[PDB]
């Protein structure tokens, strides 16, 4: 527990909190452009 | 008195039976307020009780219009009826009247 | 200065710049969020394709009054109106006309991936990076509070959530029970 402090407090939250909501922001706007694909 | 109350209590019930008979019609034009307005008792009213109030930037549904000074119309909220939409006229004869 | 101005009864839904217009992005990503308007509110809706510039009032005086016009009659039977614009892109453009459209803003979150939708299209959008996101950041320039429908909802069944009950509250607003 010592030492997720000590990789909140290097860097390292963003990593896993970025890339997630750069991966949902991704998934969601595959579906803007791709339900207008079909109708 | 008793000779006054003969025709102004008799234009209150027929100016209400052209609110009442008013809802049913469909719209005919709406507009868009600027200014804000609320009910007053002095504001020659002819029902008295069923007027409405609008801020500034407002949508009032004008069903018809009643006279020269006021309109018949409902406001943009969920719930609200029909109501006395004054005219812009009537704003004009309300603002110089607080001057004289 | 008048008090009142003469709006139709109706106002017209316009899924206007989340990006800038005129590209396969904008447009395609709003042509997208009408087949959501086809059949959500059908029978209770008026879908057309907005061509002239309607921010007139480049086309004439006649062209576009036409049009404007013809938004007056859709509001004549009480029913939604549906605009599919490819020029609009702030909200004091439709500021000045007679109409008051519903500003629904698809909102874009995240400037960061935006252009990475600009390289996931080929190419062809690739040469057109920092024109789009300048005015889609001045539509960050603008308050949020002078829109109406604000969409910052990234699947498909939550940014509907918001397209659907709002004009929904909107419609009972708008007609009374009897």
């Amino acid at each position: 527990t010592k030492e997720r402090e000590k990789a909140k407090s290097r860097g390292t939250f963003q990593k896993l909190r970025e890339k997630q909501q750069l991966e949902e922001d991704l998934r969601g706007y595959m579906s803007w452009i791709t339900q207008g694909e079909v109708m | 008195q008793g000779p006054h109350m003969a025709l102004r209590k008799e234009a209150e019930r027929q100016a209400l039976a052209q609110l009442e008979k008013a809802k049913t019609k469909p719209v005919a034009f709406a507009v868009r307020t600027n200014v804000g307005y609320n009910p007053s008792p002095g504001d020659e009213v002819p029902v008295e009780g069923v007027a409405i109030t609008f801020e500034p930037k407002d949508f009032l549904h004008i069903k018809e219009k009643y006279n020269n000074d006021w309109w018949i119309g409902r406001l943009v909220k969920e719930g609200c009826e029909v109501g006395f939409i004054p005219s812009p006229v009537k704003l004009d004869s309300l603002r110089l009247l607080q001057e004289q | 200065v008048p008090p009142y101005d003469v709006v139709p009864s109706m106002r017209p839904i316009i899924l206007v710049g989340p990006s800038l217009k005129g590209y396969e992005v904008t447009d395609m990503m709003q042509k997208a969020l009408f087949d959501f308007l086809k059949h959500l509110f059908d029978g209770r809706i008026s879908i057309t394709r907005v061509t002239a510039d309607i921010s007139l009032a480049r086309s004439s005086l006649a062209e576009v009054q036409s049009e404007i016009e013809r938004i007056f009659e859709l509001a004549r039977t009480l029913q939604l109106v549906a605009l599919d614009a490819d020029t609009i892109n702030h909200p004091a453009q439709l500021s000045k006309t007679s109409l008051a459209p519903i500003i629904v803003y698809i909102k874009i979150t995240s400037p960061k991936v935006l252009q990475r939708l600009i390289k996931s299209r080929g190419k062809s959008q690739s040469k057109h990076l920092n024109v789009q996101i300048a005015a889609s950041e001045k539509l960050a320039q603008c308050p949020p509070e002078m829109f109406d429908i604000i969409l910052d909802e990234n699947q498909l069944e939550d940014a509907c959530e918001h397209l659907a009950e709002y004009l929904e509250a909107y419609w009972k607003a708008t007609h009374p029970p009897s």
